């Protein structure tokens, strides 16, 4: 009963991060120091909407 | 004399006859409508007879649970 609805290919198109784990885990620390902002506010809306398609900006 | 010491008159017995006839009546008929309020009750459930549990919803816990999507 209803129809599943998925974004285009095209919505889930960004530059990705192409940095392996090891280079990720050196620089943890300063980049959850400063890019906290924009992290708090996708988490915020990922653990209140409850939806991966609501939260792809 | 055997009338004046031993027993009543009529309108004593004629009374209590209605008034035993009255009680009879009034519990037929509660039976009856007992067994039909019973049928109701069983065959619904929207009355406080029958009634069968179901699951505290206080029991649920409410928290963010490590996953976004419960
Ligand atoms: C000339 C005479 C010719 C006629 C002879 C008549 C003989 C009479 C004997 C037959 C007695 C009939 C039995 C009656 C018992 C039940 C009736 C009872 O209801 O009456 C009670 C009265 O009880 C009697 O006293 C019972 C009498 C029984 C005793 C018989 C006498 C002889 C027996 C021998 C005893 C042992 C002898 C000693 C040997 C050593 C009072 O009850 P109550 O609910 O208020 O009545 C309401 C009506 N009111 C308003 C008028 C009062």
């Amino acid at each position: 009963p209803g129809i599943v609805e998925l974004p285009t290919l095209e919505d889930l198109k960004v530059q990705e991060v192409k940095v392996s784990s090891s280079v990720l885990k050196a620089a943890a620390h300063h980049y959850g120091a400063q890019c906290d902002k924009p992290n708090k506010e996708f988490m915020l809306c990922r653990w209140e909407e409850k939806d991966p398609r609501r939260c792809l900006e | 004399w055997i009338a004046r010491t031993f027993y009543d008159g009529p309108e004593k017995n004629y009374e209590k006859t209605m008034a035993i006839l009255q009680i009879e009546a009034e519990k037929a008929e509660l039976r009856l409508k007992e067994l039909e309020v019973r049928r109701l009750m069983r065959a619904r459930g929207d009355g406080p007879w029958y009634q069968y549990p179901t699951i505290d919803k206080a029991l649920i816990d409410h928290s963010p649970k490590t996953t976004p999507d419960n």
